[PDB]
RNA sequence: AGCCAGGAUGUUGGCUUAGAAGCAGCCAUCAUUUAAAGAAAGCGUAAUAGCUCACUGGUCGAGUCGGCCUGCGCGGAAGAU
């Protein structure tokens, strides 16, 4: 541990992501291996670039230190180990979906999908955050509904 | 800025000094300028800690005696011959 | 057993214990290190 | 990939999958088949490049037939066939004598970006510098 | 303090040696991915391998660490009617 001019940096990035971000997931890394986070690296990598950071911060004076500002409901998701996956550019994308599909392959756990702060609930794996750019599905029925 | 507290010595001598030493205090003296030399006691423990630091001897120190700040510099210190202890201190007015 | 006037921790594993008014070094790792004061 | 079994990586040949002195029977004998290493590995070898070392990992357990998998080339040996001196040194590490290229050490790391944790594409090139300065090769950036 | 994890790369540093891959030595004691990982403190070996350790991240959730001064005690302490 340093002093006080190093611990704040972690919170600075935490608050920055917590505040300036979007839909976020959780990954209780109780025994993180080497491919577990490596598999997420590629998953997070797909999303634009390096904006889907996922550090192993579950301290009350670390990841819970930036709860007073934004995401003021991580006090219940601060015990044990909670790897907050704060997003950035875009919205929810397939983060929650991917996480669920990545946590269903026995990748440690995620405290029963605690969830971040976006809607007005808590734990709810929804798949209504996937399509958000598709605009060619309304041009498949035009050369088949003319003859009849 | 080291601030020492001190009391003026009623009785001086060999026996007296010994007694003082026994009771976790130790004698000391101030001398310099026109003013007469002032004999004082000091609490030992407090002063030893202070004197561990090398800044104690170089800088000016403030001795408080009868509610009066005298500014002095540590001139010489008698130490006990085989213990971490102070027999006596010579302070010079500054 | 070494029985010595001077008993000491000889390694990280060596622990000092007093039993029945006898200082003893007991070591989990090395049998040679186990000592007694006498 | 989430679970692994057995793996014996070794610089083999891509031109002809049939060695003896280097590998041969030592490349597979504990349930592995040496007859299934020259009918599937060569199939996915005539659609890229063959001749340089190609580390391979056979997914064999105890069901005879296995599943040949691919890999990637070493980044430390990437400054020999795509830089300058092949050895990369020549004398005891004490007097810098090696060198690299300022125009390279960027597109040579993009080829092996399937094994780099660096989220950013330029972040993977930062790790190459350290691998390109193993002995102390001074680049003319 | 225990408890759960890692304890990597260049790299097995070169030699001289029969071999030397942290661990026969002799010598340099550097750099990388950085949360952190000693060209390695102990075990281990034909030597690798393998098993620990250093430091560090987590759990936990209040005191804890080892010097100084002195009091009293313990061991050191076996003899012949």
């Amino acid at each position: 541990m340093a002093l006080n001019l190093q611990d704040k940096q972690a919170i600075v990035a935490e608050v920055s992501e917590v505040a300036k971000g979007a839909l976020s997931a959780v990954v209780a890394d109780s025994r993180g291996v080497t491919v577990d986070k490596m598999t997420e690296l590629r998953k997070a990598g797909r999303e634009a670039g390096v904006y889907m950071r996922v550090v192993r911060n579950t301290l009350l004076r670390r990841a819970v230190e930036g709860t007073p500002f934004e995401c003021l409901k991580d006090a219940f998701v601060g015990p044990t180990l909670i790897a907050y996956s704060m997003e950035h550019p875009g919205a929810a994308a397939r983060l929650f979906k991917e996480f669920a599909k990545a946590n269903a392959k026995f990748e440690v756990k995620a405290a029963a999908f605690e969830g971040e702060l976006i809607p007005a609930s808590q734990i709810d794996r929804l798949a209504t955050l996937p399509t958000y750019e598709e605009a060619i599905a309304r041009l498949m029925a035009t050369m088949k509904e003319a003859s009849a | 800025m080291f601030t020492i507290n001190a009391e003026v010595r009623k009785e001086q001598g060999k026996g007296a000094s010994r007694r003082l030493r026994a009771a976790n205090k130790f004698p000391a003296i101030i001398y310099g300028g026109k003013e007469a030399p002032l004999a004082i006691e000091l609490d030992h423990d407090k002063v030893m800690n202070m004197q561990a630091k090398a800044e104690f001897y170089s800088e000016v120190l403030t001795i408080v005696v009868d509610g009066k700040e005298i500014k002095v510099k540590a001139q010489d210190v008698q130490r006990h011959p085989y213990k971490p202890k102070l027999q006596h201190i010579d302070f010079v007015r500054a | 057993m070494k029985v010595r006037a001077s008993v000491k921790k000889l390694c990280r594993n060596c622990k000092i214990v007093k039993r029945d008014g006898v200082i003893r070094v007991i070591c989990s790792a090395e049998p040679k290190h186990k000592q007694r004061q006498g | 990939a989430k679970k692994v079994q057995a793996y014996v990586k070794l610089q083999v040949a891509a031109g002809m999958a049939n060695p003896s002195p280097p590998v041969g029977p030592a490349l597979g004998q504990q349930g592995v088949n040496i007859m299934e290493f020259c009918k599937a590995f060569n199939a996915k070898t005539d659609s890229i490049e063959k001749g340089l070392p190609i580390p391979v990992v056979i997914t064999v357990y105890a069901d005879r037939s296995f599943t040949f998998v691919t890999k990637t080339p070493p980044a430390a040996v990437l400054l020999k066939k795509a830089a300058g001196i092949k050895s990369g040194s020549g004398k005891p590490n004490k007097d810098k004598v090696g060198k690299i290229s300022r125009a390279q050490l960027q597109e040579i790391a993009q080829t092996k970006a399937a094994d780099m944790t660096g989220a950013d594409i330029e972040a993977m090139t930062r790790s190459i510098e350290g691998t390109a300065r193993s002995m102390g090769l001074v680049v003319e950036d």
